C-alpha cells in the first residue's frame, strides 16, 4: 500500500523512445489488454504534458496462444537509479548453474499488486499506435510496478522473500533465483516431484496472494561447453595441413604453448592443394603436444561483475549456430553450439532470435545478468523481424557485425 | 442556461530550473497602440484575456501588423522566448496518415471549428507567464497589462493541447460510431463515412449535438470545401488520391538549389509516379553548402530527367485501401543501385509506388540490395496498412535458396513469389567449398614499401608458373588484391588460390558483385568468367608453402 520513492540517475531525464510500427493483430491485442488493465487501475490515460515514451509490443510465450504485453524498458532501465535495496545486492547464486534441473516461472503479475511512486509514473509512459496513424495513439502510464522494469523485482523483493519462506524452509536444498519477471527454481530432485515442488510452489504462490501455469525447464548440469579439437586423419592433404596451421595459429592467441613450426615445415614448397603429405615425426609430435595443450583449461580466466558480458554468434549453416561469451578477448567464460527443428527451418532470423534467447537465459542462470550481443546480421533485417519471434519478458542489448569473421569455421 | 461540460485543463510547467520570460516591450506607434487597444478590449470581452495587476513580473512583446493594407490590424504576441522556456509536450501530431492507407468514403462533410480553439482554457497556474503589455500613448501612463485565459496562438503547447482536448471530446462519439472517420486539419473537422448520404447527415447532426455539450458550435457547415481536398501536399478525391500537381522546371542553367529542389519533387512524386529515378540528379549534389553554383548536368542526368518528364506527362492516381483484398508488392531493379516498387491489391491499380537506393559503401551485391528494399517496403507497409504485403520479386526461388543458405549472415525475405521481368537478380559467381582436384594451385602475395609506396604482386604455382609485377603508388592492401587478380588472369577455368590476406578474404567472403574499387571489380569480372575457384587462406609469416612474401619483399 505504501510506495518506495524512485528517481532517475542524477542528470538524466526520462526516456523518449519512438514507438515502432506494429501489425494490426498486435495493436488489437494491446487495445484489449490495456483496456482491461485500465479497468483494473494498473494503468491510466495521460495527457500531452507527459513527453516521455517507451516502446511497447505484444508476444506469445512458451506454448500458449494468449498475447502478452511486453514493454521495452531497456532505456528506462539504464536511466533508473541503480536500485540498491536492503539486500546489499543479492550475491548471484553460484549454485543455480550446478543444479541438475531448473524451471523458469513467470511471476510478473505479482508486480501489479504494488503501487508505483507517483512522481515516477510519468517515466513509464507508452503508446499504443494506430494503423496508418489515422487516430492519435492511446497514451498511458503505469500506476503499479510494470513488468520488465528494473525496479520492479527490486521493489517487490521484500515482498517476495517472505512469500517464499515457507517453501525455502520446507525445501532447503532447492535454489530459487529471481531475474526480472522470472523466478528460476533449481533442484536435483527428478521431474516427478521437481515438477510437484514447482506445482507446490505455484499453489504456494497462488495462495500467498498471486499465466503462472507455464513452466520452462533447463538442465545446466548437462550444458553445452566447448573445448578446441583438431582432426585425426590417416592422410593429410596440403589443404588439410594449411587449415590445421591456421586453426592452431588462431588457438595460439588463447593457448601460449601452441607451436606450428614443425607442421608448417611440411608446407615448404609450392605444392598442389590436394596432394597428400605424410606427417614427419617432429610434426606429429608437435600435433600431439598441441592436442594435450588444448585439453587443459584456458589460463587466467575469471568473471568480473563490474564488466559487461559479450556474446558472439556465428551462423554455421544447416541450422547450427555457435556462440562464445566473454568479457576479455580470447578469455572465453562460456562457449556453445545449437541446432534444433523449432519452427525455423527456412527462417534464419527466427533461428538467430531463438539462439539469442537461449544464450541470454543461459547467461542469467550463470551470472545473473544479460550479455551484449554481436549478431551476424544486418541491422535493418534484424530490427524488422526479431519481435515476431521473441518469447521472453526481458530483452538484451545487441550490436551488428558487418564484416565476415574469418574465425567462423574454427568453431565448428 | 444549458449547463455545458467544461474542458479539463492540462497542467503545464516550465522546464526545470528556468523561469518565465522577461522581455522588453518595444516602442510602438500611436495608431498601432489604438489598434491593439481595440483588439485586446474585444478579446477581453470574449474571455480570451484579462487585465492583470503590476505584480506579475513576466513579459512577452506584442506587435501590430497590417493585413496587407486592409481595413484591419492584427496583434502579434511573440512567444518565442516563452517557448524556449516551456516544457516539452507529446506532439501527438507526428507521422501523418498516408493517403494509400485511407479507406473509401463516398460522403465527406467538413465542419468548421475555429471558435472551439479558444474554448480551451489555459492552465491557471501557467497564465501569468503569458503576460504582455500594450505600451501607452506617449509613455505617459503605465502600459495596459494582460494575460491569457486560453491557449495562445503561437505558444509551444497549443497545437498539442488543442488536439488532445478535441480528441478527448470526440472520443466517445468515434467509439460509438465505428462507421465514420474524423480528421482534424487546421480549423476544420472532416467527417467521412460510406453511409447513404441520408444516414450520413443524421450522423453529422449527431456530432453537432454531441459537440454542443461542451458549448462548441460549428457554423452549419457543408464547408466552402468539397472534393478534391488539398491536404498535406496531396489531393484526396472520393475514390482516389494523388500528390498535388508536380511541375518539372524548364531551365538551361540549373544551380545546386534548383537541382536538389528537383530532387524533392521527384521524391514526393515517386510515391505515386512509377519508375521515377533520382540517382544521377542527386549524384551531382554532394559538396553543396553553397547553393548558387551553376552546375552542369552530366549526359546521364539529362537522360534521367527526360525519363522523368515523360513519366510526369500523364497524371497518375493511386487507389484507397480495401481491407478485404490482398496486399501485393512488386519490385524492379533499375540499375546503378536503384530499385522501384509498386504496392497494389488489383493489377494496374496501385495504392502507391516507391523507390530504394543502395546504401553508401565500397562493395555491394544485388541480392543484399533486393533484401534491403524488401525490409523497407515491409516496414512502410506495416506503418500504412498494419500488415506485410505479398512480394513479387525478380529473383528465382533457386537463386534465393542458394544465397541465404550459404550467406555468412542470417537473412530473411517474407512470403514471396518469383516474377519473371528482366533484369533478374542473380548470383554472379560461387566459390568452391573444397580444393579442386587437377586444378593448378596459385600461391599469391603482394607487399608495398610504406614510404616509397613502391610494391610488388605475384604468384608461384605447383606447376612452376610464376610472376612478379613491380607497382608504383600502391599500398599493402592493393598489392594483395593485385596478386589475386594476376592469379585469376593467368589461370585456366578452374583454379585454387592460396592467400594470406585477411583483407582480401574479408572482401571476397562478403560476396560482392560490384565495387567502387576498379581492382575489386576486375577481380569480380574474372570470378564470373571461371567455372571453379577455391580461395584458401593461410597465416602470414608462418613458413607456409609458396606464400612467397620474399619475392615481393624486395
Ligand atoms: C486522413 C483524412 C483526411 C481528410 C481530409 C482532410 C483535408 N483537407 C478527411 C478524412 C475523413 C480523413 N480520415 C480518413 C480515415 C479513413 N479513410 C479516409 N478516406 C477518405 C478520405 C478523404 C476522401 C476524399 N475526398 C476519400 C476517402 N479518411
Amino acid at each position: 500500500i505504501e510506495t518506495v520513492p524512485v528517481k532517475l540517475k542524477p542528470g538524466m531525464d526520462g526516456p523518449k523512445v519512438k514507438q515502432w510500427p506494429l501489425t494490426e493483430e498486435k495493436i488489437k491485442a494491446l487495445v484489449e489488454i490495456c483496456t482491461e488493465m485500465e479497468k483494473e487501475g494498473k494503468i491510466s490515460k495521460i495527457g500531452p504534458e507527459n513527453p516521455y515514451n517507451t516502446p511497447v509490443f505484444a508476444i506469445k510465450k512458451k506454448d500458449s496462444t494468449k498475447w502478452r504485453k511486453l514493454v521495452d524498458f531497456r532505456e528506462l532501465n539504464k536511466r533508473t537509479q541503480d536500485f540498491w535495496e536492503v539486500q546489499l545486492g543479492i550475491p548471484h547464486p553460484a549454485g543455480l548453474k550446478k543444479k541438475k534441473s531448473v524451471t523458469v516461472l513467470d511471476v510478473g503479475d505479482a508486480y501489479f499488486s504494488v503501487p508505483l511512486d507517483e512522481d515516477f509514473r510519468k517515466y513509464t509512459a507508452f503508446t499504443i499506435p494506430s494503423i496508418n496513424n489515422e487516430t492519435p495513439g492511446i497514451r498511458y502510464q503505469y500506476n503499479v510496478l510494470p513488468q520488465g522494469w528494473k525496479g520492479s523485482p527490486a521493489i517487490f523483493q521484500s515482498s517476495m522473500t517472505k512469500i517464499l519462506e515457507p517453501f525455502k524452509k520446507q525445501n532447503p536444498d532447492i535454489v530459487i533465483y529471481q531475474y526480472m519477471d522470472d523466478l528460476y527454481v533449481g533442484s536435483d530432485l527428478e521431474i516427478g516431484q521437481h515438477r510437484t515442488k514447482i506445482e507446490e510452489l505455484r499453489q504456494h504462490l497462488l495462495r500467498w496472494g498471486l499465466f503462472l501455469w507455464m513452466g520452462y525447464e533447463l538442465h545446466p548440469d548437462k550444458w553445452t561447453v566447448q573445448p578446441i579439437v583438431l582432426p585425426e586423419k590417416d592422410s593429410w592433404t596440403v589443404n588439410d595441413i594449411q587449415k590445421l596451421v591456421g586453426k592452431l595459429n588462431w588457438a595460439s592467441q588463447i593457448y601460449p604453448g601452441i607451436k606450428v613450426r614443425q607442421l608448417s615445415k611440411l608446407l615448404r614448397g609450392t605444392k598442389a592443394l590436394t596432394e597428400v603429405i605424410p606427417l614427419t615425426e617432429e610434426a606429429e609430435l608437435e600435433l600431439a603436444e598441441n592436442r594435450e595443450i588444448l585439453k587443459e583449461p584456458v589460463h587466467g580466466v575469471y568473471y568480473d561483475p563490474s564488466k559487461d558480458l559479450i556474446a558472439e554468434i556465428q551462423k554455421q549453416g544447416q541450422g547450427q549456430w555457435t556462440y562464445q561469451i566473454y568479457q576479455e578477448p580470447f578469455k572465453n567464460l562460456k562457449t556453445g553450439k545449437y541446432a534444433r527443428m523449432r519452427g525455423a527451418h527456412t527462417n534464419d532470423v527466427k533461428q538467430l532470435t531463438e539462439a539469442v534467447q537461449k544464450i541470454t537465459t543461459e547467461s542469467i542462470v550463470i551470472w545473473g545478468k544479460t550479455p551484449k550481443f554481436k549478431l551476424p546480421i544486418q541491422k535493418e533485417t534484424w530490427e524488422t523481424w526479431w519481435t515476431e519471434y521473441w518469447q521472453a519478458t526481458w530483452i538484451p542489448e545487441w550490436e551488428f557485425v558487418n564484416t565476415p569473421p574469418l574465425v567462423k569455421l574454427w568453431y565448428q | 442556461m444549458v449547463p455545458i461540460s467544461p474542458i479539463e485543463t492540462v497542467p503545464v510547467k516550465l522546464k526545470p530550473g528556468m523561469d518565465g520570460p522577461k522581455v522588453k516591450q518595444w516602442p510602438l506607434t500611436e495608431e498601432k497602440i489604438k489598434a491593439l487597444v481595440e483588439i485586446c478590449t474585444e478579446m477581453e470581452k470574449e474571455g480570451k484575456i484579462s487585465k492583470i495587476g503590476p505584480e506579475n513580473p513576466y513579459n512577452t512583446p506584442v506587435f501590430a501588423i497590417k493585413k496587407k493594407d486592409s481595413t484591419k490590424w492584427r496583434k502579434l504576441v511573440d512567444f518565442r522566448e516563452l517557448n524556449k522556456r516551456t516544457q516539452d509536450f507529446w506532439e501527438v501530431q507526428l507521422g501523418i496518415p498516408h493517403p494509400a492507407g485511407l479507406k473509401k468514403n463516398k460522403s465527406v462533410t467538413v465542419l468548421d471549428v475555429g471558435d472551439a480553439y479558444f474554448s480551451v482554457p489555459l492552465d491557471e497556474d501557467f497564465r501569468k507567464y503569458t503576460a504582455f503589455t500594450i505600451p501607452s500613448i506617449n509613455n505617459e501612463t503605465p502600459g495596459i497589462r494582460y494575460q491569457y485565459n486560453v491557449l495562445p496562438q503561437g505558444w509551444k503547447g497549443s497545437p498539442a493541447i488543442f488536439q488532445s482536448s478535441m480528441t478527448k471530446i470526440l472520443e466517445p462519439f468515434a467509439a460509438q460510431n465505428p462507421d465514420i472517420v474524423i480528421c482534424q486539419y487546421m480549423d476544420d473537422l472532416y467527417v467521412g463515412s460510406d453511409l447513404e448520404i441520408g444516414q450520413h447527415r443524421t450522423k453529422i447532426e449527431e456530432l453537432r449535438q454531441h459537440l454542443l455539450r461542451w458549448g462548441l458550435t460549428t457554423p452549419d457547415k457543408k464547408h466552402q470545401k468539397e472534393p478534391p481536398f488539398l491536404w498535406m501536399g496531396y489531393e484526396l478525391h472520393p475514390d482516389k488520391w494523388t500528390v498535388q500537381p508536380i511541375v518539372l522546371p524548364e531551365k538551361d542553367s540549373w544551380t545546386v538549389n534548383d537541382i536538389q529542389k528537383l530532387v524533392g519533387k521527384l521524391n514526393w512524386a515517386s510515391q505515386i509516379y512509377p519508375g521515377i529515378k533520382v540517382r544521377q540528379l542527386s549524384k551531382l549534389l554532394r559538396g553543396t553548402k553553397a547553393l548558387t553554383e551553376v552546375i552542369p548536368l552530366t549526359e546521364e542526368a539529362e537522360l534521367e530527367l527526360a525519363e522523368n518528364r515523360e513519366i510526369l506527362k500523364e497524371p497518375v492516381h493511386g487507389v484507397y485501401y480495401d481491407p478485404s483484398k490482398d496486399l501485393i508488392a512488386e519490385i524492379q531493379k533499375q540499375g546503378q543501385g536503384q530499385w522501384t516498387y509498386q504496392i497494389y491489391q488489383e493489377p494496374f491499380k496501385n495504392l502507391k509506388t516507391g523507390k530504394y537506393a543502395r546504401m553508401r559503401g565500397a562493395h555491394t551485391n544485388d541480392v543484399k540490395q533486393l533484401t534491403e528494399a524488401v525490409q523497407k517496403i515491409t516496414t512502410e507497409s506495416i506503418v500504412i496498412w498494419g500488415k506485410t504485403p505479398k512480394f513479387k520479386l525478380p529473383i528465382q526461388k533457386e537463386t534465393w535458396e542458394t544465397w541465404w543458405t550459404e550467406y555468412w549472415q542470417a537473412t530473411w525475405i517474407p512470403e514471396w513469389e518469383f516474377v519473371n521481368t528482366p533484369p533478374l537478380v542473380k548470383l554472379w559467381y560461387q566459390l568452391e567449398k573444397e580444393p579442386i582436384v587437377g586444378a593448378e594451385t596459385f600461391y599469391v602475395d603482394g607487399a608495398a614499401n610504406r614510404e616509397t609506396k613502391l610494391g610488388k604482386a605475384g604468384y608461384v604455382t605447383n606447376k612452376g608458373r610464376q610472376k612478379v609485377v613491380p607497382l608504383t603508388n600502391t599500398t599493402n592492401q592493393k598489392t594483395e588484391l593485385q596478386a589475386i587478380y594476376l592469379a585469376l588472369q593467368d589461370s585456366g577455368l578452374e583454379v585454387n588460390i592460396v592467400t594470406d590476406s585477411q583483407y582480401a578474404l574479408g572482401i571476397i567472403q562478403a560476396q560482392p558483385d560490384k565495387s567502387e574499387s576498379e581492382l575489386v571489380n576486375q577481380i569480380i569480372e574474372q570470378l564470373i568468367k571461371k567455372e571453379k575457384v577455391y580461395l584458401a587462406w593461410v597465416p602470414a609469416h608462418k613458413g607456409i608453402g609458396g606464400n612467397e612474401q620474399v619475392d615481393k619483399l624486395v
